[PDB]
Formats: structure tokens, C-alpha cells, sequence
């Protein structure tokens, strides 16, 4: 009817939300403006190995650049990513605000921290500074795309095994993303844990 | 197989502009104020 | 609005019509059940090199096996897939049939052919006896899955040169396709041609 | 990047059930015959 | 000169062992046989994300079936998969003695166990009855292939984040692995440990 | 014993000779080094429908930058292929001098020609301009890195339906190639021919 | 599924070096001059 | 970047037949007997 949910992706202007969402090709063709709230909301279906989820993603006109998000934005919201920009300090100073700001509004809806632009050499927010779930990502590779949205779906629907058996179609990568460097990242995450 | 017991309460509908589910007594969505069709 | 086309798919019953539709997993659960005339209706999206295209794939609920399909079933299709089954020679034997059946309803929209279950290896219909394009597909492993609606999609855009650049979240395979007997049908295929 | 000229005829409505392009003066989806909300 | 490991398998005829080892399909090509001692040599490379690395992998000509390995079949080994049949148990109750001749002639090198031919439904060997990590394998479809030799690199190279950044050209699979069923069997290992 | 082809790869200095035959990790890993000639031999086996095929790719040392390669490094070559750098027009006016330099050795063996590097924008040799078949490639993204040797694998073996039915470990993608640039290039050429 | 008749002809040894097919006459490799083994 | 420390002592040779490696003393391979070339 279906199984959907609504999701708020949230975060500094310039993090990389809107390149991040608009990596699921069919939730772009299918987004829905929302005029009066200054919504796209994109609707992101995976593919479990239990049956269909829908993310009903709610992804910002760059309003958060010049103020705070309405209310609108965040009712009936029942998961969120929060995202910085691992290349831009304050960025990820702010996530603390913005962790508090939903759960201020929501509250104990899981929650994924996501570090974006981790494609980028000169990285300045590395691992030994970073349900609060934390993933590196590179919108623009697709690196790490699915894990946000995979842990979402376990913590949702209570299945800690839940898998995709199928990925949705995704924007052609811009920009590699190291397999190297993503081991070094890895490991590094690892050695802060 | 999933959702047993995810499915929404009787009557719930989705708006057609954000697409927020809405409780059968709602006349507006809850989220963005469209009225429901 | 979008760019979207209605594809009538038809064949004889059990020829895969249903399992072939119910390959692309998305479309699946965004199907539309029409009760007044037998169709599911499986908006399947495509990603091309210049974006997004959508096929409304109309499948019967198999009314075929009793009796003919109604005209609502035919209105306003702009393309067309007629499956056989390449183990099952009747099937193949009705297939001008079905043409000329959507010819004097439709007319002159591209229709491909496709010889469904060619994972089997017991296969009756070869090549040898094989706007009419042909393709050997095998649902059950999506072998060949993308072709029929490439080339569907580069005959009513009128690109020759279309490509879909990342393929949609598609059943996980329930048969195996060897990938020796393809290349040996794909050369039968060029020396019937 | 298409569609051009691909685009239907001004008010031409997508039937929900089918969902058939119908012209802006069909009042039933000419397919399904389901009504115009 | 180079980086290079003999790796023996092991475990009862017919459990699939020769069938696994020719996944590889340049491993295969470039086999050597070793007449005195009744063996196949695969030389199988893999790329990891600090370079190549290479297993010598030690098969079997069968004579396993009539007798115990030859004392040279296990010199200067330096890791080992000890193979089982999931529908034998039988197979499964010798691993402790396959386990044991390795131990008496090696010794302390790491041992991966698989549990091969998961793919058959009619499993008999579970979870619950399941340095010696274990994983589910399926070599007809080539599920899990990579894990053993990726779970003894790390072990070999000190390296716990070592990862495939590549992976080798695998004979094409002659039987489907349901992910599924796979997230099943994942999901009874987790409740087993 | 086996099936096995030298394979020469000319053209002038950096137009990526060395690094497009870097791409093949495990023929990377297995290169000879030819002291008294100035070669790296890269042993790069595929994988066909019909079994293995290794071609033995003679790569230079640089010295086609300071003057011609000795004969040594075209004695029983059996097949080549000349590249060239898509931004650079002198490399692609010597393409006849490395044709006639082969064919006067040789000679009759199939010749692949290959304009490297079209991942760069700024590209100024243009399909217009360009057994000598053509393709486009990237080297450091690996696009079309199967094709001059698939083509060749057909050429040799006579076998025009031949297929790789797994590609070999290939280097991580270094730089992206953009989908929709490929199928523009592809109608280029299409519109040449 | 060849080579049939790919085969090299009987004796023709691989120089370990480059690795040229050498005739079984040959004593040097014909490519790199590095003598047989 | 491994192997730094994993390469052989110095001398260490490959047995062509098997393709263990044998100390440089070993006439033999000591795993399948092959003398050494
Ligand atoms: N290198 C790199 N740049 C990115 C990535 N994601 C986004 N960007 C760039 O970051 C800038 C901000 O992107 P945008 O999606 O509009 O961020 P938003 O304001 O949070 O919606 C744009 O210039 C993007 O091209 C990434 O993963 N890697
Ligand atoms: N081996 C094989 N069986 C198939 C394939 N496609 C469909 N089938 C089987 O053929 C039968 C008819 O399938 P169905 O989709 O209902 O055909 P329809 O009547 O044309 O809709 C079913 O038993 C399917 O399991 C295929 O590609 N390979
Ligand atoms: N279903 C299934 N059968 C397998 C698998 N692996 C091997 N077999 C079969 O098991 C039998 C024994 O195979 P073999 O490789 O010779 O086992 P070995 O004696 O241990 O070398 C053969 O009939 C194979 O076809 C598998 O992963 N799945
Ligand atoms: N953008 C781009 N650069 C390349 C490509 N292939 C090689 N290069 C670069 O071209 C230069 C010459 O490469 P090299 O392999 O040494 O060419 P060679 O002299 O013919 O062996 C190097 O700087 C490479 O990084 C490619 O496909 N794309
Ligand atoms: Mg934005
Ligand atoms: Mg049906
Ligand atoms: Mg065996
Ligand atoms: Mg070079
Ligand atoms: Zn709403
Ligand atoms: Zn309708
Ligand atoms: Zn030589
Ligand atoms: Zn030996």
C-alpha cells in the first residue's frame, strides 16, 4: 500500500545532498516538487531480499543555506541522513546541531551520519574525529550509495540480514573513487572504533 | 515477507504532492496542507 | 510529462509473458491492476544516454488461453513485444498470427519478436526458421532482458545510436544461461541471416 | 536530450488506472473507460 | 619472486573440491600436473588493494577416495581449506580428521573450512551443527568464492582490511545461488555464533 | 601447449601503450622482461566460448621515442596493435609509417588500430578523420579494453561469433568515462563508415 | 572448442625469456638470442 | 605495499614442476623430488 517511508536528508548547503539523491535514476524521473514547502521529494525504491522498500526521500531548494527548514519538512519523518562534507570542517561541526534539530521534532527515528566527498585526496575530517550509524561516501562515484539506505532498512524493519539482491539503476559515476584509498579509510575507521 | 504489520491503519491515504501518509480523517496533508482529492 | 509509451505484451499463454514482465523489479511493484479489462499495467523505466524513458508494459492476466484479448487492450499501444516459446513449436506456428492481429488494430508500430526459454537446452525452434526484429531472451536468467527495449526505444526516438547507460534492478536469475550456447545461437542467428 | 517533441498535447491527462494518454476532452480513459478525476 | 603461498585443499572425494578450484579460469589454464605425487597445481592470482597475490593451490587427482595423502602433498604448505559437502554429513564428521592431519604435518598454519554446494535446497548440514573460520560455499555458482582466499590474505599478510580490488575471470556459473536463500543461510550463522 | 599469439603493441611515445597493457593486473603481475631487447612481455590471457587464449604482448622500454625498434621485437609477431593519442594529430599522421613498418616484417597479420584517451574532452582527432579495424579507447578507464583483442581472437581463430565469456582483473577505472560521451563517439564513428 | 590445429609443430620449445616458439632445430632464441635450456 | 619481508632468502629457486620453493642447497625439490635445473 505500500511499504514506504519517509526520509529527511539534511545537512550543511553545498554536503552534496542533491548530487547524493539524484544517484537513484528512477527516483529523479519520478520526483515530486512540493511547491509550497520547497520539497523535491524523491521516491527511491531497493530491492530487498524480502520484498520491495520505498524511501520517500525529502531533499531541499537550498533553503538551509539562509535559514532553517519548516516544520512541513520534517512531519511524519520516519528515518533521516544527516550529511557533511568531509572536505569542509564546519560542515561536520554543524551535525551535531543538526542531529539535535531532529530529534528536537521526530524523535528516535534511526539516523545515518554520512561523510560525503570522500573522493577527494585532501580530506580534512578523517575517521579519528568521526542510531547514529557512520559511513564514508562519494555521491559522485556511488561509493557507499547503498549502506545508508541498507542500514535504514534493517534498523526499520528489525532484520539485522536484510540484503539487496538487486541495485537500482544509478547515475554513471563522475568521478572515481580509489579502491586503495577506500581500504585506507576503511582500516581507518576500524583503528577509531 | 515484509510488511505484515507494516501496513497502514485503515483508510490511510497518500498525498498526491509529497506523498505523506495521512490518517482517514485528515481533509489537508499533514505535511504540505494539500487538500485531499 | 513524461516520455512514455504503451507496449502491449502478447503470445500465446505460457509462452513467459508474465515472468519476462516481472523480471524488471521496480515496474513490479508499481504495477497497476486495470479490473475492467484483465491487465496489469508494469511501468518499467529505462536510462538511456539522453535520459529516462518509460515503457507501460501491459500484460494479460491469461485470458489468452481461453480466448482473444479485448480492443481496450490494444487502444493507443505505440509498441509491441509478441514471446514465444522456442521449446514449443505451436507457439511459434501462431506468432504471424498475433502480427497480423496488432496490425489491423494498431498499425506500423515497431513490434519485436522474442524466442523466450532458450536455457533450455531441448530447444525445437532454431534460428533456421526464424518492424520485425528478432532476439533470442531467456527470462528466467534475464538473458537479453535490455534488448527488445533497446531497440524498441531506438526505433520511436529515432536513434539508432541509443544506449542505456546503467541497467534497472532486474529479478535475481532463477535458471542459469550458458554463455557458450548463447554465442552459439547468436551464430546461428548470423548464419540464418 | 529528448523528449522535444515528445511532449503530448496541452492538457492531454494520464489515466491512474491504465494509464492511457487521454486528449484534454475525454471525459472517460478511452482505453479503460475509467472517469477523469 | 614473487609474493606466493601453497595452499593445500583438502577434505572427502566428492565434495567438490576439483570443481572449485577450477573456478579460476587462468588458474586452470596455467595448471601444472605433478606426476610423482598425483596433483594439479593452480597457480591462482588475486589483487588486492597492496597488490598481487598468489596461491599455489594443491589438488587432489582423487586419491582421497582410496587412501591418505603422500607426505609431499603437504610439504611447506602454508595455509589450507579443509572442503565439505553440505548434503553429506558424513563429509562434515571427517573435517575434525581432516583438521587433525593437517595440524600433525604443518602446523599453526591458518585453515579456512567451507561448506560447499549450499546451492542445493535439500541442505543437511546447518548452521547450528557448524585458525578455522568457516564460510558457506556454493562452486557451481561461484557464491563465496573470493571469502576463503580473501580470509587467509589478511591472515598471511597481517593485514585485517585487505581487500579484493579486482576480482579474477571465474568459470561462468553453471547454477543459480538464491540470494535469498543465501541471506537465509547468512542470517542461521549469525544466530549460531 | 598452448594457444598462444606475440602480439606487438606500437605507436609513438605517450600515446599510453604501456599503460593500456598495464590494465590486465594477472599479465602485469607474470611480465618477462626481455634484457637484450628492451621489452616487458605481458602474458594477457582471455577468456573465450571456446576456451582460453593468451597473447604475449611485447611492450617497449620507451625506446620508439629515440629511434626504431630493433627487429628482434618483431620477429614472429603474430598479430598488433598500433595506438595513438585522440589529442595529439602528429601521433595519429604516424599511424601509416607503423603500419608500412609492420607490413614490411611481417607481414598480413591482423592490425587493430587504437585512438587512445578519448576520456579527455578536448579531443582532436575525430572519427571524420579516422586487417585495420578502429576503436575508440580509454586506457585508464578501461573502455573498450576487451575489443582489439576480441577482435583479434575472431581474426586469428577465424571465428566471427567468438565471445570473452569473463573479462580478466583489470586495474580500477583512474579516470571515468562518461557513458553519453562513448554513445556520441559511437554515432561519429557509425556516421563515418 | 580449439586449438585443433593451433598446435605448435612437435619439438617447438618456448624461450623462457620472451617467450618466442622456437623451432626444434633452433639452439638460441630467434626473437632474443638466449639460448636454449 | 607488500611483500617487503616476504620475499625468499636469497638464492630460494622455484621448483617448474610444482612449484614449491627450495632452499638454495636443495638439489631437489623437497616437496615432488624434481631436481633442480
Ligand atoms: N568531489 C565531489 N564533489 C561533490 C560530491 N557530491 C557533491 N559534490 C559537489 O559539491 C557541490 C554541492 O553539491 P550539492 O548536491 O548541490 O550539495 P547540497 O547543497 O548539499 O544539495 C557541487 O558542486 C557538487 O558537484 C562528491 O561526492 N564528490
Ligand atoms: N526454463 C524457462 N522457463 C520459463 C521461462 N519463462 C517462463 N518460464 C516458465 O514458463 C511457464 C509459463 O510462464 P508465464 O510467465 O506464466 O507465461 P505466460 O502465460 O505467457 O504469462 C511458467 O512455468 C514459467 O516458470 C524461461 O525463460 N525459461
Ligand atoms: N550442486 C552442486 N554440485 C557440485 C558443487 N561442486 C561440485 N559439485 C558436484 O559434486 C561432484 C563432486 O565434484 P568434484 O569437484 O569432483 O569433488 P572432489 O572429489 O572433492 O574433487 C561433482 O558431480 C560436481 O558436479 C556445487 O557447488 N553445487
Ligand atoms: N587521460 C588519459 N591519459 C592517459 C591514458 N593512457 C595513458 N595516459 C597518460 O599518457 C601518458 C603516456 O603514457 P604511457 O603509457 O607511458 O604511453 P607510452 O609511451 O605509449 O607507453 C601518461 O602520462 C599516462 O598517464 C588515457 O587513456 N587517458
Ligand atoms: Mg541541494
Ligand atoms: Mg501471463
Ligand atoms: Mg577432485
Ligand atoms: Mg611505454
Ligand atoms: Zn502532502
Ligand atoms: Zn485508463
Ligand atoms: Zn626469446
Ligand atoms: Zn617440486
Amino acid at each position: 500500500p505500500q511499504v514506504q517511508f519517509k526520509l529527511v536528508l539534511v545537512g550543511d548547503g553545498g554536503t552534496g545532498k542533491t548530487t547524493f539523491v539524484k544517484r537513484h535514476l528512477t527516483g529523479e524521473f519520478e520526483k515530486k516538487y512540493v511547491a509550497t514547502l520547497g520539497v523535491e521529494v524523491h521516491p527511491l525504491v531497493f530491492h530487498t531480499n524480502r520484498g520491495p522498500i520505498k524511501f520517500n526521500v525529502w531533499d531541499t531548494a537550498g533553503q538551509e543555506k539562509f535559514g532553517g527548514l519548516r516544520d512541513g519538512y520534517y512531519i511524519q519523518a520516519q528515518c533521516a541522513i544527516i550529511m557533511f562534507d568531509v572536505t569542509s570542517r564546519v560542515t561536520y561541526k554543524n551535525v551535531p546541531n543538526w542531529h539535535r534539530d531532529l530529534v528536537r521534532v521526530c524523535e528516535n527515528i534511526p539516523i545515518v551520519l554520512c561523510g560525503n566527498k570522500v573522493d577527494i585526496k585532501d580530506r580534512k575530517v578523517k575517521a579519528k574525529s568521526i542510531n547514529l550509524q557512520y559511513y564514508d561516501i562519494s555521491a559522485k562515484s556511488n561509493y557507499n550509495f547503498e549502506k545508508p539506505f541498507l542500514w535504514l532498512a534493517r534498523k526499520l524493519i528489525g532484520d539485522p540480514n536484510l540484503e539487496f539482491v538487486a541495485m537500482p539503476a544509478l547515475a554513471p559515476p563522475e568521478v572515481v573513487m580509489d579502491p586503495a584509498l577506500a581500504a585506507q579509510y576503511e582500516h581507518d575507521l576500524e583503528v577509531a572504533q | 515477507g515484509f510488511g505484515d504489520k507494516f501496513k497502514p491503519a485503515i483508510g490511510t491515504w497518500d498525498c498526491d504532492t509529497c506523498l505523506v501518509q495521512n490518517k482517514p480523517e485528515a481533509v489537508k496533508c499533514v505535511a504540505c496542507e494539500t487538500p485531499k482529492p
